[PDB]
RNA sequence: ACAGAG
DNA sequence: TCCAGCTCCACTTAA
DNA sequence: TTAAGTGGAGCTGGATGCTCTGT
């Protein structure tokens, strides 16, 4: 009656492999085609226009009007993408550097790789080996336009291959037709004499033609990419299974999901920066039908590699003047980087919850492994306590007192069920009665669970250490000072961090790993830490 | 130890440590960030979770320190136990007809 | 008509049924998940027959629970092409014969493989047989499910998978003919 | 969120995630900076690599290898990020043993 | 411009002046060293008949023609020699004398033109398993029809 | 060249097969491999590897050289596997110069890449029974009369054969023995006096051994260069002028080379004498021609000597030059309109030119041709130079050159007849894969006429073939048929564009 | 509203007459103005199309089309024998290949 | 964006 | 505010 | 006489501590 269907697929990551995409794969991940430059009607509804950016086909980012794609509120859906179409082809900001190199190490004429054959037949063997590293990758680009870059005539169509440098912000220049002092060659004698209708009406072009060399655009290397023969595309190093040549100038390109832009932030800078994109889609598209000049279509085609440059990298070096920034926008480069970007501001270290901080003041009469709690936050803090044969007897009576009695529960959770009932509201001795073996009570922090103690400029290991908590009333944080030694505080209006761990795992190498008693010792060369302190030593 | 084994003295630069370390994410974690993402991305390089920041990253327990070990379950099992015998479909009672 | 389908798995056992031996725990969460379940390619599986080979059963970090690797061989409903079974019936129609098989269902007699000398019903929904001798043009296929002898010629899959994002045919058919001389009901023969 | 007006909490900074590492810890490790702040699950196709939706794979048009991973969502956030600057994290998944 | 309307139909004018000489020659059939000097036409004797026809009331003038002479070259449909001016009714360019005869173009279409591939706007973005495909086109099912 | 691999595993695919096309596409993508690579780097079995290389290099589709340490790595040939295309042109073209029998002799050529002469003869004799009746045998002789015919005119040749073992290095085996190829007897076929009588299909020791004969693909393209170049004679002048075109090309046949801008010129007083004898001109009238026809700017012909009368040559890689200016212009009317191949041949000529200049030496107004400027360099027709005034680059203080670069416009207008092709290909092996259930149909009510059709046919099964309901469904099998008339004919006419493409990049390569 | 960029760098000196805002997405199919040029006809370019359907129904069937190895049949039976596939084989020349080769 | 605190 | 890579240009040997 | 491999000089791009507490 029933197909088989495996219930919970769960599965390990094993290795991360970066690449890109085809300008082909794009159209078959996103659902919409972005082409209206406006972000909400004229209308006093708020309702987005039904092709542009900010659509709701593309995910949601506010729980009160739901997305379209998947039926789904915020809580729920992962996000979908949408694609913008280009009518000019442009690099992307990033692989430029990576542009130049293949077109130092190529032909601009036959589009093949400039090597010898028994150069392609060393290099070819060098990266069938096992074990290649990453370090072994990078090495071999190196050494491989050494051999190119000292070559200049092809061994498969002997055209004359000059250097290839930068000349300008995204701007590609090839010495191909170089003078010298010697007889003139036949290849640049025959391209500096055909300017002959040029010069009839025009004067200037006769001084400027002692520097006119193949200016490369997105144009011209779109086409050059994509007569690169794949036996020589592995000698430029590229993985040939995570991305093309052809793939490294984009002629299309993928929005976010509203999950990656918030609705009111109103509205993010890489929103603004995508409608001035789909604008300049819509001005160069104007001047192509009511006849412009070329020198403002080759100026309006700067703006458009430029403000995809700075949508991806807001960071530039050689903007001109009369295109640079007035405001300051956040690209997708510098919420990468920096202290406040993601590997350093919510990756590496991030936010958490089930924390305290409040000052701290002297007690020796506790022990050495101890902290008291104060009762406000000892009723805040809960630990899930999963019930079993050995608790239920305790937990009923934790139900019983309640949120407001100190040995209590905030909340109460069912078996199967991922909703949590506050405990505050119904009757409390009806839920005590009708606990089941493996419902969770979320019970008050209490004498003897084990808490993690924080001191905020961290050292070395013993700046954070796992006590047993005791609660009493008063409203600091308190500990013996024997552990004024590891931390390095000294009661003058000094804040101290809290931790409580969620889970029997996360107590168990709280207690036996960072304990107090466990590490009286420094790691550094074996002395002791926890000892007497001046009033126990006089 | 860890400065001269590989014959040369490297750094605890970024420059160092970028022939030290081979993850992209440990390499993109810690300064230069954006340069590694997009060389990986030109290289097809495929990065492995092996390292102790890439996991935290990925929220995968890290390999030093107690996940270095498995723990196994001690149960009441018999493995390969005894199995239930076949009756018709035999050896010696099925030769086939082609030549 | 019983045949025997490998396969692997990894099967959660939790904490709360350590007391009880592992063999006994692990055969009746395999039977919770396969019988009267046709897995896709190899037909209606019924029960697990033997459990062949048990690995060992790793703890992994975030539960209790015990998870082990199982191979074990399961007793599956596939019958060979032009198997000749004996079955009974649950009713007509113009689209064909729908034959029982006890536990399965859906079979197909198709009138395009039916018996010649009667094709197309009077618009009755009971299908008919004609004898010039006896019984002619009114014999019929009781709705009681009398025994009736067919031959499996036929069998094809289909992939029910979800298609779209998730917010009932049969996966697993059969199609035969009774146009032999033996096959039909047991009391002409 | 950030401060104490807001109803923040404290923050694992960068050193303290160097500390935990120096005793070995983790499982504790993992409680901090996974679970207690961001726990999430995604899609994962393991045939291609890239993140689906409710079991479908836009990518593919099918619905065969899609699966389920712990993910902290700033990661989720990240892969993300990244598949907008054209610089896409294929991933490959294996069985969890 | 001049006038776009007005130079469209001088191109279907001076044309058949310029085949129909040929074909003059063509049906001589005498000499084919004679038949190609009686191909060519003289740069001033083509002013004489367009002048003639009266379409404009605008003149038609000889500074003018020498211009609109040139896009017939352009469409590939005449060629262009500079002889010496030794004999000619006028000899308008001092030295020197132009002349015009019509010739065929030089090949028949090639075949990627009657390929319905090769006059296609979105022919770079057809792949085989996405949306734009030769098993789902519009391009080809209309071609393929009639 | 994506474009030529994804045609290669199509060409593999329908001539070869599935598991065969994974060997030699390999071969084209990654390079030279030995044996055991080929089959970790694919997936297959060490036995299908054997299956799938004997068969291309039988065809002569993969090629080998001896390494370091014995190994033997293989090579796929590009240029040779996209030649599958070209087989019913090759076929055709030995029925205008030779008879129905020379025409059965490549076709076993091209379809079995090797053969020997005791085999082919046997074939050609054995396929012409069928189209022959009343006792008439085809024979053994006239056959290789007609084969020793082929190697005069060079469209047979030998492959490199094997060497002799006995004189070079005797002793343990090689594994790839270093085959090698000798220039005297390229054509020097072995003689025969076998003969005999084909059989006629009734279904009721070897003097040639080693020397083998493959087909020349070369020279059915020399034999194509030269009617490119007389046709585009012909059209301008007349068939007077085109015949003499013609007379030279012939005799410059076997005596220049496959790549020579120049051959060996000709004089005039032989000239005359090969000339056919039913033309009605004289030997002042032949001085006529040829001191006209390199008066043309276009250049077929050249000068280049002056001794022996009237010495005369013609140009090989100039005349492909203007084919292949005939070629980029021909396509740029078709997709952007007549006007717009106006300003192509404009740049052409006048080499280097602004937008000012382009509007008033083709009367085409502003508005009007700046539309049809921008559409031709966004199809890479049309290349800018941007001369600058400032080392700064910037567009405010520059000039815009357009110029047309006729070889990266030559290159890229042949890279899009390559997809062209294979998505012609993808189309009919899209209708006849959703159609396989309409042409079984078609196949089993004729299977009822084919099976029985004399031995006890009786006359009570011809009325019951259209009974089955397939009478109104052969509306779609005739819409089936005329949409593969106009795929396959219009797979082949790209070709012809390919051809003037691949000789003009062909003679511009150095390959130093 | 202003944007980040000079609208005056780009253009628009008069301040009137952008460009409008598309609503609708163009379709995947933008008509043409302009066919194809029909096919070259006559008899001696009908030949070449009808050998090429001569060489799909002929090489096919040459023992060089190497058909894909059948697996994993059912049982078997007596209806084998009648159903086996008959095909020739050919042995090619080991002087010319190499010794690795042999089946 | 600035001031504090340890 | 301090520090490694990248690119341009003279400076000898060698033919 | 000049081709070429390698020095020295200027340009370029990256980085610079951890948190809460308020306006
Ligand atoms: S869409 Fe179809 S007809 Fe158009 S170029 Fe692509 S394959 Fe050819
Ligand atoms: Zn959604
Ligand atoms: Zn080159
Ligand atoms: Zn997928």
């Amino acid at each position: 009656k029933e197909q088989f269907r495996e219930t919970d697929v769960a599965k390990k990551i094993s290795h991360i492999c970066f690449g890109m995409k085809s300008p082909e794969e794009m159209r078959q991940q996103a659902h919409i085609q972005v082409v209206s430059k406006n972000l909400y009607s004229q209308d006093n509804q708020h309702a987005p226009l039904l092709y542009g950016v900010l659509d709701h086909r593309m995910g949601t980012s506010e729980k009160d009007r739901p997305c379209e794609t998947c039926g789904k509120n915020l809580a729920d859906c992962l996000g979908h993408y949408g694609y913008i179409d280009l009518e000019l082809p442009c690099f992307h900001v990033g692989y430029f550097r990576a542009v130049i190199g293949i077109l130092q190490m190529i032909c601009k004429t036959c589009c093949h790789i400039m090597l010898s054959q028994e150069e392609k037949k060393q290099f070819l063997d060098y990266l069938k080996r096992p074990g290649l590293t990453y370090l072994q990758k990078r090495g071999l680009k190196k050494k491989i336009s050494d051999k190119c870059r000292k070559k200049n005539i092809c061994h498969h169509c002997g055209a004359f291959n000059g250097t290839v440098k930068k000349c300008g912000l995204l701007k590609i220049i090839h010495e191909k037709y170089k003078t010298n002092k010697k007889v003139v060659d036949p290849i640049v004698s025959n391209f500096l004499q055909s300017f002959e209708t040029a010069i009839e009406h025009n004067k200037e072009v006769e001084p400027l033609l002692g520097r006119a060399q193949e200016n490369l655009n997105p144009l011209v290397v779109l086409n050059l990419f994509k007569r690169i023969p794949a036996e020589d595309v592995p000698l430029l190093l590229m993985n040939p299974e995570a991305g093309k040549p052809s793939d490294l100038i984009l002629t299309r390109l993928l929005v976010p999901p509203l999950c990656i832009r918030p609705s009111v932030v109103n509205e993010d800078d890489l929103t603004m920066k995508l409608t001035e994109i789909i604008f300049l889609n819509d001005v160069i598209k104007k001047h192509r039908i009511s006849g412009a000049k070329t020198q403002m279509i080759m100026e309006d085609w700067d703006f458009l590699q430029l403000q995809c440059a700075l949508y991806i990298n807001s960071e530039l070096s050689g903007i001109p003047l009369n295109m640079a920034p007035k405001k300051w926008t956040r690209g997708f480069v510098q919420r990468l980087k920096g202290k406040q970007g993601r590997f350093r501001g919510n990756l590496s270290g991030k936010r958490v919850d089930f924390s305290g901080r409040t000052v701290i003041s002297p007690d020796p009469n506790l022990r050495i492994d101890e902290v008291a709690v104060p009762v406000h936050v000892a009723k805040i803090l809960t630990f899930p306590e999963k019930v079993n044969k050995a608790n239920i007897n305790f937990l009923r009576k934790l139900v019983q007192n309640g949120p407001e009695v100190h040995p209590g529960a905030n909340f109460i959770q069912q078996r199967h069920t991922q909703m949590k009932r506050f405990l505050k509201y119904g009757n409390r001795e009806k839920m005590a009665q009708e606990l089941k073996y493996g419902d969770i009570v979320e019970r008050h922090l209490i004498d003897g669970d084990v808490v993690l103690f924080n001191r905020q400029p961290s050292l070395h290991k013993l700046s954070i250490m796992a006590h047993l908590a005791r609660v009493k009333p008063h409203r600091t944080f308190r500990f013996n000072e024997c552990v004024c030694t590891p931390y390095n505080a000294d009661f003058d209006g000094d804040e101290m961090n809290l931790h409580l761990p969620q889970t029997e795992e996360a107590k168990a190498e709280a207690l036996v790993l960072m304990g107090t008693k466990a590490n009286l010792v420094t790691p550094r060369n074996g002395e002791p830490l926890i000892a007497a302190i001046q009033d126990f030593l006089t | 130890d860890l400065m001269t084994y590989k014959g040369e003295v490297l750094g605890i630069t970024r420059f160092g440590l970028a022939k030290m370390k081979e993850s992209v994410l440990m390499l993109a974690s810690f300064e230069k960030t954006a340069d590694h993402l997009f060389d990986a991305a030109y290289f097809g390089q495929k990065d492995s979770v092996c390292g102790v920041s890439e996991c935290i990253i990925m929220g995968i327990p890290m390999n030093i320190g107690t996940g270095l070990f498995k723990l196994l379950h001690k149960a009441d099992r018999d493995p390969n136990p005894p199995k239930r015998p076949l009756i018709f479909d035999t050896n010696e009672f099925h030769i086939p007809l082609v030549t | 008509m019983f045949v025997l389908v490998e396969m692997v798995d990894t099967v959660r056992i939790p904490p709360w049924q350590f007391e009880r031996k592992l063999n006994d725990s692990i055969a009746e969460e395999l039977n919770k998940k396969l019988a009267n379940k046709v897995v896709y390619n190899v037909g209606l599986c019924i029960c697990l027959f033997d459990i062949t080979k048990l690995e060992d059963a790793y703890v992994f970090p975030g539960d209790g629970a015990s998870h082990t690797k199982v191979h074990f061989r399961c007793v599956v409903f596939h019958p060979f092409l032009d198997e000749i079974l004996i079955g009974k019936i649950k009713g007509c129609s113009p689209e064909g014969v729908h034959v029982s098989l006890g536990f399965f269902d859906d079979i197909l007699i198709p009138p395009e493989s039916l018996q010649q000398p009667a094709k197309f019903d009077e618009a009755e929904q009971v299908w008919v047989w004609e004898y010039e001798t006896e019984e002619g043009a009114h014999d019929l296929y009781m709705d009681t499910g009398e025994e009736i002898r067919f031959r499996v010629v036929d069998e094809s899959f289909v992939d029910t998978s979800p298609t779209g994002p998730s917010s009932k045919e049969a996966p697993y058919t059969l199609v035969g003919s009774i146009s032999e001389p033996g096959l039909g009901l047991l009391s002409w023969w | 969120t950030e401060g104490r007006s807001r109803d923040g909490g404290l923050r694992l900074g960068e050193m303290e995630r160097d500390c935990l590492i120096g005793y070995g810890a983790s499982m504790l490790l993992l409680e901090r900076l996974m679970i207690s702040s961001d726990a999430f699950e995604v899609d994962v196709c393991g045939q291609c690599g890239l993140l689906g939706y409710s079991g479908w794979c836009h990518y593919c048009k099918s619905s065969c290898h899609v699966s389920s991973l712990r993910i902290p969502y700033a990661c989720k956030l990240l892969f993300q990020e990244l598949q907008s600057m054209n610089i896409i994290p294929r991933l490959k998944l294996s069985k969890y043993n | 411009d001049f006038e776009s309307e007005f130079v469209e139909v001088l191109n279907q004018q001076c044309f058949k002046f310029l085949q129909s000489k040929a074909e003059t020659a063509r049906e001589s059939k005498q000499n084919p060293m004679i038949q190609r000097n009686s191909s060519f036409a003289s740069s001033h004797e083509v002013w004489k008949y367009i002048c003639e026809l009266g379409i404009s009331k605008v003149e038609l003038s000889m500074e003018d023609i020498e211009t609109i002479l040139n896009t017939l070259i352009y469409d590939g449909k005449v060629e262009m020699t500079i002889i010496a001016a030794k004999e000619g009714t006028v000899g308008s360019v001092d030295g020197h004398m132009k002349l015009y005869r019509a010739v065929n173009p030089i090949i028949p279409p090639t075949g990627l033109v009657r390929a319905p591939c090769g006059l296609c706007p979105v022919f770079d973005d057809c792949h085989e398993g996405g949306e734009i495909s030769p098993s789902n086109c519009i391009y080809m099912t209309e071609w393929l029809e009639f | 060249t994506q474009a030529e691999i994804k045609l290669c595993s199509l060409l593999l695919q329908e001539h070869f097969g599935e598991i065969v096309e994974k060997i030699g596409v390999h071969l084209i993508r990654t390079g030279s491999q030995p044996l055991r690579v080929i089959a970790h780097d694919t997936g297959t079995s060490l036995d299908q590897v054997k299956k799938a290389l004997c068969v291309l290099v039988q065809h002569n589709l993969v090629s080998y050289q001896v390494h370091k340490r014995g190994v033997v790595e293989y090579e796929a040939q590009c240029s040779r596997v996209l030649r599958m295309l070209r087989y019913p042109r090759y076929i055709y073209t030995t029925k205008t110069l030779y008879s129905d029998t020379g025409e059965l002799i490549v076709e076993e050529l091209l379809l079995n890449g090797k053969l020997t002469m005791s085999a082919v003869v046997k074939k050609v004799a054995d396929r012409l029974t069928e189209t022959m009746e009343d006792g008439k045998t085809m024979d053994y002789a006239e056959v290789s009369n007609t084969f020793v015919r082929l190697a005069d005119t060079h469209f047979v040749q030998r492959c490199p054969s094997v060497p002799t073992t006995e004189n070079s290095d005797p002793g343990p085996p090689p594994p790839a023995p270093t085959l090698v190829i000798n220039e005297k007897d390229m054509y020097l076929v072995p003689k025969l006096s076998l003969i005999g009588k084909g059989k006629r299909r009734r279904s009721s020791p070897i003097p040639d051994d080693g020397i083998y004969w493959q087909a020349n693909l070369d020279r059915f393209h020399q034999h194509f260069r030269d009617q490119a170049i007389v046709s585009a004679v012909a059209n301008r002048m007349d068939q007077t002028s085109s015949e003499i075109v013609r007379t030279m090309l012939r005799m410059s046949e076997i005596t220049t080379s496959s790549s020579a801008p120049f051959t060996q010129p000709l004089s005039s007083n032989e000239i005359f004498r090969s000339l056919p004898v039913g033309y009605n001109i004289s030997k002042q009238v032949l001085d006529q021609y040829l001191t006209l026809l390199a008066d043309d700017p276009l250049e077929f012909v050249g000068k280049s000597g002056d001794s022996g009368g009237g010495m005369y040559v013609i140009n090989l890689h100039k005349a492909l030059a203007s084919l292949a200016t005939a070629t980029l212009e021909s396509v740029v009317q078709e997709r952007f309109g007549s006007r717009c191949a106006r300003i192509f041949r404009l740049v052409l000529q006048k080499k280097h030119i602004e937008q000012k200049q382009v509007e008033d030496f083709a009367m085409i107004p502003a508005k009007e041709a700046k539309d049809m400027l921008y559409k031709m360099l966004s199809e890479n027709f049309m290349s800018l130079q941007e001369i600058p005034k400032t080392p700064d680059h910037a567009p405010s203080r520059t000039f815009y050159l357009y110029t047309v670069n006729i070889l990266s416009a030559a290159r890229m207008l042949l890279h899009r007849c390559y997809k062209s092709i294979a998505n012609l290909i993808e189309r009919r092996q899209f209708e006849t894969k959703e159609n396989k259930r309409l042409l079984e149909k078609s196949q089993r009510v004729e299977a009822i006429i084919a099976s029985m059709q004399a031995t006890g046919a009786e006359e009570a099964q011809l009325q019951e073939i259209e009974e089955m309901i397939t009478a109104p469904e052969r509306q779609q099998l005739e819409t089936l048929k005329r949409n593969v008339n106009k795929l396959d004919a219009s797979e082949i006419q790209v070709d012809e564009t390919i051809f003037l493409l691949e000789s003009y990049i062909e003679c511009t390569m150095k390959r130093q | 509203a202003a944007y980040t960029f000079n609208i005056e760098a780009v253009g628009f000196s008069k301040g009137e007459k952008l460009p409008d805002v598309v609503l609708k997405p163009p379709p995947l199919f933008p008509d043409t103005d302009y066919k194809p040029v029909p096919l070259k006809t006559g008899e001696g370019e009908e030949y070449m199309l009808a050998l090429k359907q001569e060489l799909r129904e002929t090489m096919k069937r040459m023992p060089y089309f190497i058909e894909t190895p059948e697996e994993r049949q059912d049982i078997e039976r007596y209806s084998k024998r009648y159903m086996k596939v008959y095909k020739e084989e050919w042995i090619p020349d080991w002087r010319r290949l190499p010794r690795e080769m042999m089946p």
